[PDB]
RNA sequence: GGAUAAACGCUGAAAGCAUCUAAGCGUGAAGCCCCCCUCAAGAUGAGAUUUCCCAUUUCUUCGGAAAGUAAGAUCCCUGAA
RNA sequence: UUGGCACCUCGAUGUCGGCUCGUCGCAUCCUGGGGCUGUAGUCGGUCCCAAGGGUUGGGCUGUUCGCCCAUUAAAGCGGCA
């Protein structure tokens, strides 16, 4: 995980979602896991 | 779970079959009797009320006499409840000998520690003496109460006072020997309290 | 929205039951939804078309359908073991795994779930409750999930393990 | 000159029962406080307890809107350093709801000798049953 | 042990897929509540159980009082664990 | 922290360092849990949750700091005149 205010897609496979009131992105790439 | 009350007779040491040497406290646990059997419906908690020593009817009184007569025995000096214990055992009036235990059986010993009087902090609470030279005029005093900002000193700042008399349980002691004739129980190591003190021995919670 | 042979759907307010050849499934749904019944088919609707009701419409439909497909055909999930020494067995109705730890790990399949050992490198979960099937498969996989550098561990058979140098 | 001031014992004082099921903690407590202080009566006199005695049942079913079950936090302090102990409103509703409504209503009563005396007139039960049938009490509706 | 954090997930839509969440389920920390030790009913919310003493006499128009006792406890005395 | 302001105190609010006693925060040093890894394993880097407990003894200096010797699981940063 990378915890950042700047949660944005890093590729085209990244997918923004809203889990527990927080913006995450999930991708197949584990690096792209972003939390806000 | 199983328990008795006893008096501390003293300390000695015993050789085991290995030739190892084992200090032991001696507990004399005569005249133990069951006096009342408390229930969840009568009281709210299950327990067994044991009385330990026989005493004289002029040191007793008519209330205690009645309570023991409901058990069909004499007035008693020490009376104590034990919990976490089965009540299908322990019929009223029954005598409760040391033979309930066994060698190597494992216990908690609960008693009232010895009386040191008014003591200071380094003995009581283990604090450190300040230097005794190099100009010190601070040897056995307690230290700073605290900082300035509260305008007060916090609770549990530890200070002189009356040291002992506190109740203490020692855990996971081992029973070495049982002698039903002498009404004697041997315990590896120690227990709290002076000689002639009451000890409450019971099967260990863990 | 099929209701195949043998299935019986019953309702009482927010509660519901579905019986069938393979088990009973008593569950609940929130009452705000609306039901309509045919002998082979049961439909669902939402009164107001606001956020929660949209969320719950397809949810409730899918969950009913899962209940139905479970009682009528059940569910299977396949886990394969990858790695020398990684061994599976069942002592009757108790799975046991021997996967390179200094001990084995055992599992019990709760009421409605069942295990199967078609081989030492292969185990399968079976049930009529999809939730329990997936959960027990997930927990069984959780013991040695796949490492990338070789793939050594449990995995679903159609899982796309990522590997590295 | 001349306007009525009550006297202790001058006023009949009744015993009321409330089903706390589904009502919000604060709304129920606000109605109960006024009953206890005696503002439903025109015999009200600020320095005298004209109010009634009150019973609350099914307190474990008291309503808590929002995430208050997890996020409304009750605090106690032992006056020892770090003697702060927290507990959630939902947990209290489950285990010790009597103390919950007690806490709510205490902060809504006056902070005096009288208000302390008024708190004693409250008898709370998380169940449907109470001990005070001997007083044969009436239902109150909010 | 019970419930959680971060985290991992099951099922599952909103949004014919996908998604650990939105409804709902599970795992999950030396931490939280308990387990263990101690104090604790002045806990004026003053709790409970067991046993004991009994319903005296003067008065006072009432309230209420005092004046000897019971169960029991002490002044006093020998003392220490 | 360096500073700026000069608002209480000049009919007195005692200073550095140390000793005694600690207590609090978390921006966690160790122990504990976890995600990413340019994570093979051992070791590690970075980041999230965690403040429960623990966090050395000496040589030089008045010294804080700092250098050094030797250990440690670790030898935390800071607030409380
Ligand atoms: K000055
Ligand atoms: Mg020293
Ligand atoms: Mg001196
Ligand atoms: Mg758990
Ligand atoms: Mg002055
Ligand atoms: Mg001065
Ligand atoms: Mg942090
Ligand atoms: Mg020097
Ligand atoms: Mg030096
Ligand atoms: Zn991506």
């Amino acid at each position: 995980m990378k915890v950042r205010p700047s949660v944005k897609p890093m590729c085209e496979k990244c997918k923004v979602i809203r889990r527990k009131g927080k913006v995450m992105v999930i991708c197949e790439n584990p690096k792209h896991k972003q939390k806000q | 779970t199983k328990g008795i009350l006893g008096r501390k007779v003293g300390m000695t040491q015993v050789f085991t079959e290995n030739g190892e040497l084992i200090p032991v406290t001696v507990i004399e646990a005569a005249q133990n009797v069951v006096l009342q059997k408390k229930t969840v419906e009568t009281d709210g908690y299950e327990a067994v009320q044991i009385g330990f020593e026989d005493k004289r009817a002029i040191l007793s009184n008519k209330p205690e006499q009645g309570h023991v007569a409901k058990a069909n025995t004499t007035p008693k000096r020490f009376i104590r409840e034990f919990r976490d214990v089965n009540l299908d055992e322990y019929e009223i009036g029954a005598e409760v000998k040391v033979d309930v235990f066994a060698e190597g059986d494992i216990i908690d010993a609960t008693g009232v520690s010895k009386g040191k009087g008014f003591q200071g902090v380094i003995k009581r609470h283990g604090q450190s003496r300040g230097p005794m030279a190099h100009g010190s005029r601070y040897h056995r005093r307690p230290g700073s109460m605290g900082p300035v900002a509260p305008n007060r000193v916090f609770k549990n700042k530890l200070l002189p006072g009356r040291m002992g008399g506190e109740q203490i349980t020692i855990q996971n002691l081992e029973i070495v020997k049982v002698d039903v004739e002498k009404n004697v129980l041997l315990v590896k190591g120690n227990v709290p309290g002076a000689k002639k003190a009451l000890v409450q021995i019971k099967t260990a919670t863990k | 929205i099929v209701i195949p042979a043998g299935v019986t759907v019953t309702l009482n307010g927010s509660t519901a039951t579905v019986k069938g050849p393979k088990g009973e499934l008593v569950k609940e749904f929130n009452p705000e939804i609306t039901i309509k019944i045919e002998g082979n088919e049961i439909n669902v609707s939402r009164p107001t078309d606001n956020k929660n009701h949209r969320a719950l419409h397809g949810t409730t439909r899918a969950i009913l359908n899962n209940m139905v497909v479970g009682v009528s055909e059940g569910y299977e999930k396949k886990l394969e073991l990858i790695g020398v020494g990684y061994r599976a067995q069942k002592q009757g109705d108790k799975l046991v795994l021997n996967v390179g730890y200094s001990h084995p790990v055992e599992f019990v399949a709760p009421k409605g779930v069942d295990i199967e050992v078609p081989a030492n490198t292969q185990v399968i979960v079976k049930g009529y409750n999809k939730e329990h099937v997936g959960e027990l498969a997930a927990n069984i996989r959780a013991v040695r999930p796949p490492e990338p550098y070789k793939g050594k561990g449990i995995r679903y058979e159609g899982e796309h393990v990522r590997r590295k140098e | 000159r001349t306007t009525y001031m009550a006297k202790p014992g001058e006023v009949e004082r009744k015993w009321y029962v409330i089903d706390a099921t589904g009502v919000s903690l604060g709304r129920l407590s606000s109605e109960v406080a006024s009953i206890l202080r005696g503002k439903n009566k025109p015999q009200f006199t600020p320095h005298i307890d004209t109010g009634d005695f009150v019973i609350i049942i099914n307190a474990g079913k008291i309503g808590l809107t929002g995430k208050k079950a997890t996020d409304k936090i009750y605090y106690r302090h032992s006056q020892y350093p770090g003697g702060l102990k927290s507990r959630t409103a939902g947990e209290m509703r489950t285990n010790n709801p009597e103390k919950l409504l007690e806490l709510s209503i205490k902060g809504m009563l006056p902070k005096n000798s009288l208000g302390r005396q008024l708190f004693k007139k409250l008898h709370v039960y998380g169940g449907s049953e109470h001990e005070h049938a001997a007083q044969q009490p009436e239902v109150y509706e909010l």
